[PDB]
């Protein structure tokens, strides 16, 4: 007769990937022209 | 490197800015006072 229980993590190292990582779809996204942005800063800075 | 940009591209924000004063040779200093008498028109003088 044997009853226990254990709980046992992912080990992110190795597993625990496997998905989409959100950082892409948009890191290469708009992160450039929305950086391009420096012109606005740019245009206050002037009149600042 | 195998990289898909093959430049690095920096846009610094370059301010320079040249600036002058053009004062004259005069006394700005303890000349520039508020009006004799004030309040104390009370005290006696006519050389002062």
């Amino acid at each position: 007769d044997i009853n226990f229980y254990t709980r046992q993590v992912i080990d992110p190292r190795l597993c625990g990937g496997l998905a989409f990582s959100p950082k892409l779809n948009l890191f290469r996204y708009l992160d450039a022209m929305s950086l391009s942005w420096n012109r606005s800063r740019l245009k206050i800075s002037r009149a600042t | 490197w195998n990289l898909d940009q093959e430049n690095l591209v920096s846009q610094p924000r370059h301010n320079v800015m040249v600036k002058s004063k053009l004062s004259p040779e005069n006394n700005i200093g303890k000349t520039l006072s508020v009006n004799p008498f004030t309040t104390a028109w009370e005290l006696l003088t006519l050389s002062f």
